[PDB]
């Protein structure tokens, strides 16, 4: 059986913003997680929920996903089952019965440019595993506005001003999230 | 739904949107201050105006959320800050006239020169020159020439301009629901809406006078001792029952008495403490000075410097062709960026001011988690007081022994203890009557109780009664002597220097008790004391979100400013001064004059 595509999605040239995350799919392959353990000091965050962090290589799943985006260092703790924040409300949500692992590392010398955005306001929290990619103005007293910068009308996308001179908490981080499904089904990834 | 939900949304977009612009504007100012080119200034002009134009537009629609329908206190503080009309209430032509008046005062003060008699070709300026004379001359007829000439050419040309400055800026305060301009500056100490912590604007006048009435017995004894020693220098120019002429105080305006130490040293055979020689022998550099001062703050529990502080700061003169401004400053660029600009030298003076600047940085980290509009000290006098108490502890002989600068074979005697206190007294205590009198003169002029034809008459009447300084030459109504100072001519408030002195000795006394210190207050060190740091950190992390009355109570346990700790610091000097003036007169008579 062939080798998992984990090294082709764990190291790319461009990453997307949080408001538009990708969902590359991993199936019908064998996988080796020792590659993510040799470079253990390069990851500032390695948290696994549901499954043990150590001794997970010998597991068999019915389906594995992968989502990757770029978020600041002050919003990394928001990616977890159970939180409110701003990302957990309007950008990326995780179900309370999530099982998987979350990875993040610092990329101060690559993603230090303007072009990364995130959502600020909306009408109501989104559902788990929901994707929103709208660019329509927002209001605090009605439905939709037609003039950002005008009373009670606001633009919902704020830029992540990224500079290498800023502090650690304001520097870019790349986050890759793995979701494991362990129900009764034929084994896809083992 | 309600009006508070729509007001928090406006305070959620602004904080994220303003912080981005404030970082870019502050980044262009850093480059010019470290690299002086005609191209670098262009970036500052381009970036700075973008931030300036950002605030007026944002504050325009912040006035449409009324303040009588909000009950959450942290939102009212931010909304009131952004609802300030400022100088935008005046008309289109009146605002311009006020603006050009201020630029004229800055120009005339900076480019003022005096040409000496008998030499009409070469003239003398202030920043160098006139100063040198008022710091290193003992000739009576030479100091008088420099004192009078500067006030006759620079001060006389500021008389018509200053009259318009009061009337054009009093109406700005009146339109802003203040009865005069003096009340504008007194609004920095106002607290409303909290039961048990209110502080009216008019209570600042009552408290300042109440505290000053307990300072005179110390001031008169030091005043009489200085007068006696100054009779030796000038044979037949000082009276034993009179005042002191204004041109014999070691500086041009009498603000500080530091330059009089040579003529008033109590024990001249014993030298002061200087560790410059010990530093150069051990090959200390600029990096070591800032490395040692960082260890001081870690011991008291406060955090240590960020990685970007070392990679980005400037701690040595660039040399070669790159130029820079050498004024020591502390920067808070935004987004967690902190740096220090300093042209460090291997001296004792530069070692102490490193602790002063690094103390400012620690304050900026404490309230970085607060909202953007609430990132400052409790009032105008809190930021400076925090830095001052750090330099006091590092200057103690016991601290210098620990860091290896002063040998353990150094014995401290009572003679050197008095010498240290008198040097401190000539700077701290000597300036208190000067600051209190000048602000009082400005306050009563704004109210209008001093008519325009009695400005100078009441200026020297208060000088002889509160400060006890007499003029050498009569000054009529065409002079504007108070305008000769930088703060008065360039529109800066002065009462922050009076409160900073009192706050800094309340902080020190409270922190020395937390460290369990026994003895005189001038030997107390706060190093290796976690309790002192924990007590101080509670005030620092509050910022502007809480009244300064409560923030002061977190450290000293009191709600109002007090002067008693100041006298405790200078108590040993008081006892020695009394034993010197037994066969002499204490006080001054107002009827004396050197011109009659
Ligand atoms: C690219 O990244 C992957 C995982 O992120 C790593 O296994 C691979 O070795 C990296 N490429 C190089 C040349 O190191
Ligand atoms: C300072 O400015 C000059 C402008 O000509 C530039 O050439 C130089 O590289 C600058 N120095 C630094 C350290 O950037
Ligand atoms: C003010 O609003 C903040 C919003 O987080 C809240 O935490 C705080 O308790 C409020 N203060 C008052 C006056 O209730
Ligand atoms: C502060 O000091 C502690 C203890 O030495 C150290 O672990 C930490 O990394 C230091 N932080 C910085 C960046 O100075
Ligand atoms: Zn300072």
């Amino acid at each position: 059986t062939n080798i998992c595509p984990f090294d082709q999605v764990f190291n790319k040239t461009q990453f997307p913003s949080v408001y538009a995350w990708e969902r590359v799919r991993i199936s019908d392959c064998v996988s080796d997680y020792t590659v993510l353990y040799n470079s253990s000091a390069s990851f500032s965050t390695f948290k696994c929920y549901g499954v043990s962090p150590t001794k997970l290589n010998d597991l068999c799943f019915s389906g594995v996903y992968a989502d990757y985006f770029v978020v600041k260092g002050d919003h990394v703790h928001q990616i977890a089952p159970g939180q409110t924040g701003v990302i957990a409300d309007y950008n990326y949500k995780l179900p309370s019965e999530f099982v998987g692992c979350i990875l993040a590392w610092n990329t101060r010398t690559i993603d230090s440019k303007r072009g990364f955005y995130y959502r600020l306001f909306r009408h109501g929290n989104i559902r788990p595993y929901e994707r929103d990619t709208s660019n329509v103005p927002y209001n605090a007293a009605g439905g939709t506005c037609n003039q950002p910068g005008t009373h009670n009308c606001y633009e919902p996308l704020q830029d992540y001003g990224f500079t290498s001179t800023s502090g650690v908490g304001y520097q870019p981080f790349r986050v890759v999230v793995l979701s494991f499904e362990l129900l009764n089904a034929p084994a896809t990834v083992c | 739904s309600t009006i508070e939900e729509q007001a928090k949304t406006f305070l959620d977009k602004f904080n994220h949107e303003a912080e981005d612009l404030f970082y870019q504007s502050s980044l262009a100012s850093w480059n010019y201050n470290t690299n002086i080119t005609e191209e670098n200034v262009q970036n500052m002009n381009n970036a700075g105006d973008k931030w300036s134009a950002f605030l007026k537009e944002q504050s325009t629609l912040a006035q449409m959320y009324p303040l009588q329908e909000i009950q959450n206190l942290t939102v009212k503080l931010q909304l009131q800050a952004l609802q300030q009309n400022g100088s935008s209430v005046l008309s289109e032509d009146k605002s311009k006239r006020l603006n050009t008046i201020l630029n004229t005062m800055s120009t005339i003060y900076s480019t003022g020169k005096v040409c000496n008699p008998d030499n009409p070709q070469e003239c003398l300026l202030l920043e160098p020159g006139l100063n040198e004379i008022m710091a290193n001359s003992l000739d009576y007829n030479e100091r008088l020439w420099a004192w009078e000439s500067w006030r006759s050419e620079v001060g006389k040309q500021l008389r018509p301009l200053y009259e318009e400055y009061v009337v054009l800026k009093n109406e700005m305060a009146r339109a802003n629901h203040y009865e005069d301009y003096g009340d504008y500056w007194r609004g920095d100490y106002e607290v409303n809406g909290v039961d048990g912590y209110d502080y009216s604007r008019g209570q600042l006048i009552e408290d300042v006078e109440h505290t000053f009435e307990e300072i005179k017995p110390l001031y008169e004894h030091l005043h009489a001792y200085v007068r006696a020693k100054l009779m030796n220098a000038y044979p037949s120019y000082i009276s034993p029952i009179g005042c002191l002429p204004a041109h014999l105080l070691g500086d041009m305006w009498g603000r500080f008495w530091t330059n009089l130490y040579s003529l008033t040293v109590p024990f001249g055979q014993k030298p002061n403490i200087d560790v410059t020689d010990a530093m150069v022998d051990q090959a200390w550099d600029a990096q070591r000075i800032f490395k040692e001062a960082e260890k001081f703050f870690v011991s008291v529990g406060l955090p240590n410097m960020t990685q970007g502080f070392w990679e980005n700061s400037m701690l040595t003169d660039p040399g070669n062709v790159q130029k820079a401004v050498c004024h020591p400053t502390a920067w808070d660029l935004g987004k967690g960026d902190f740096r220090i600009l300093m042209c460090t030298k291997v001296t004792m003076d530069d070692f102490l001011t490193a602790h002063h600047e690094m103390g400012h940085i620690q304050y900026d980290m404490a309230y970085a988690a607060q909202p953007f509009l609430l990132r400052n000290g409790a009032n105008e006098g809190f930021h400076e007081a925090v830095g001052e108490i750090m330099s006091l502890s590092a200057a103690t002989p016991k601290h210098l022994k620990s860091i290896g600068l002063l040998s353990p074979d150094f014995q401290e005697d009572n003679e050197t203890e008095i010498n240290f206190l008198l040097k401190q007294a000539l700077t701290i205590v000597g300036t208190l009557p000067f600051t209190y009198m000048l602000e009082k003169w400005r306050w009563m002029v704004f109210k209008g109780e001093i008519p325009k034809d009695q400005w100078m008459k009441k200026w020297w009447e208060m000088k002889r009664e509160i400060v006890g300084v007499v003029e050498p030459v009569p000054h009529d109504e065409t002079y504007c002597d108070p305008a000769s100072l930088f703060h008065v001519s360039n529109d800066y408030s002065f009462i922050r220097y009076y409160t900073r002195t009192l706050y800094q000795f309340q902080f020190q006394e409270a922190l020395c008790q937390a460290a369990k210190h026994e003895g005189p207050l001038h030997k107390c060190d706060i190093s290796n004391s976690t309790e002192a740091g924990q007590k101080l950190f509670n005030m620092l992390r509050l910022g502007k979100s809480e009244p300064w009355t409560l923030a002061l109570e977190n450290v000293v346990g009191a709600k109002n400013m007090n002067v008693r700790p100041l006298l405790n610091y200078f108590e040993p000097l008081f006892t020695w001064l009394k034993d010197q003036n037994k066969n002499s007169f204490v006080g001054w008579s107002t009827d004396w004059s050197p011109y009659a």
